[PDB]
RNA sequence: ACACCAACGGCGAAAGCACUCUGCUGGGCCGACACUGACACUGAGAGACGAAAGCUAGGGGAGCGAAUGGGAUUAGAUACCCCAGUAGUCCUAGCCGUAAACGAUGGAUACUAGGCGCUGUGCGUAUCGACCCGUGCAGUGUUGUAGCUAACGCGUUAAGUAUCCCGCCUGGGGAGUACGUUCGCAAGAAUGAAACUCAAAGGAAUUGACGGGGGCCCGCACAAGCGGUGGAGCAUGUGGUUUAAUUCG
């Protein structure tokens, strides 16, 4: 069983309302992924940085069956799940490689509404 | 906390045994200012447990509490508009103070027999895992840790 | 628009403040909201005026 | 549509205009000067330019988003908020010409105390230097002085002291509407009343209060905690009801 890639990149989608953590590999495809309003709680009670802990603390449970060594992170968008998301994983057992902030930072054309967030 | 400063409020010692943080719990369990038969429920309580126990009967009072004293509770603070559950962690000074707390009510709402067998029952269901009283110690962590994220660690 | 992790050792330090500087939640914050056209360029550039002598 | 650079920045008569490049093209400024020679200034009518929205015909349409359709909030909300979303927003051509089109202080010229921030140019042991000392344009703030102003404030980019010329006001409501003329495809624009009615509208500033404004502080005020009420039976007081009165406050 299991493909069994060495490395690979884990894209943190960090927004406001939650944070949607997906460990992919190398080229791009994902192997199992794990949200904020998957575990347990949902509503308003995740987007909070130690609800983002629990979200990517989830995700070693079912990506265990690979066994990866060493581990890329990689954080896209503002919230408070940008520094968290970090300190689960290296608190599982995969190493540090490279992390980095792949937030898309526009050129000033698009602009959605103002509205009060969480 | 500038202005005007009051360390704690003491009074007389324990009996003969000689203790003064196991004298706020005769002073808890004080009904309407009887000192003289709240001192009845306490000593008789300790006298009643040495058959259930084999060591000194200061030290199973410890060794029980311990299961009854939270470490983190929750403090109702507002900031912004939105009430937040905010949960702050609890001393030596306090702790020991709410852990007799739970340890009263628990007592009062068995209604068996005499307050010498309620007090004397929930001392030693704390060591084992029984009761009302060591209940409220797993059901304020269940409060906190959940609402962990509103408070920063030191 | 990245940050560095170019330093070596097997340290588990974030590491991830000396880009809360520059881009932080600032580049959007001031973005992802609606542009107001001329505000933008009257009330955004009247307190800086005051607080800048 | 174009981050950063962007700046209290710059350019333009106003509106307005910012990624880079090419093509055509306007205005402003300085400097040794060379030349004309007042050929100037303003300016009703008139002509031209006009943010956005809107209109006509033909295209385009990611996002945003009037209208409109659902969800939610609420006593109700055919609002705010949520999910969608058409005209529109974009381009070519024509049209409408309005805005707190605001520095709300028309243009042009000569004078009147000062202290800090841009751009050109001259000079400073050979400029040895980031720089130092002048001399012009445009542009902020100033405990800004005199003076001016009802006060706030302005202050040689003055509402300071004067000259040239044009536009405008002479109570509030009714009105910037009605009627007529003119203009427009239309929506409307421009010019502009009266009757009637009030004796007041309005401006600045002052004291106090108020604020779901801010900064800092004090009472069980909250918080921390104990006991209690509202439940129960009884006492007592008050409304409502009732009664000849159920006396009054």
């Amino acid at each position: 069983s299991a493909r069994k890639i060495p490395k690979g990149v884990i894209h943190v989608q960090a927004s406001f309302n939650n944070t949607i953590v997906t460990v992919t590999d190398v080229r791009g495809r994902v192997v199992s992924w794990a949200s904020a309003g998957t575990c347990g709680f949902r509503g308003t009670k995740r987007g909070t940085p130690f609800a983002a802990q629990t979200a990517a603390g989830n995700a070693i449970r079912t990506v265990v069956e690979q066994g990866m060594q060493r581990a890329e992170v990689m954080i896209k968008g503002p919230g408070l799940g940008r520094d968290a998301a970090l300190r689960a994983i290296r608190r599982s057992g995969i190493l540090l490689s490279f992390v980095r902030d792949v937030t898309p930072m526009p050129h000033n054309g698009c602009r959605p509404p103002k509205k009060r967030r969480v | 906390s500038r202005r005007g400063t009051v360390e704690e409020k003491t009074a007389k010692s324990d009996p003969i045994y000689r203790n003064r943080l196991v004298n706020m719990l005769v002073n808890r369990i004080l009904k309407h200012g009887k000192k003289s038969l709240a001192y009845q429920i306490l000593y008789r309580a300790v006298k009643k447990i040495q058959q259930k126990t084999e060591t000194n009967p200061l030290s199973v009072l410890r060794q029980a509490i311990r299961g009854v004293t939270p470490d983190i509770a929750v403090k109702a603070r507002r900031v912004g508009g939105s009430t937040h559950q905010v949960p702050i962690e609890i001393g030596s000074t306090q702790g020991k103070a709410l852990a007799i707390r739970w340890l009263l009510g628990a007592a009062r709402k068995r209604p068996g027999r005499n307050m010498a067998f309620k007090l004397s029952s929930e001392l030693v269901d704390a060591a084992k895992g029984s009761g009302d009283a060591v209940r409220k110690k797993e059901e304020t962590h269940r409060m906190a840790e959940a609402n962990r994220a509103f408070a920063h660690f030191r | 628009v990245q940050v560095v992790v170019d330093d070596n050792e097997p340290e588990e330090r974030l590491l991830n403040r000396f880009r809360r500087e520059v881009m932080r939640a600032g580049v959007i914050q001031e973005c992802k909201r609606r542009r107001f056209f001329e505000n933008t360029q009257d009330v955004r550039k009247r307190k800086t005026r005051e607080a800048a002598k």
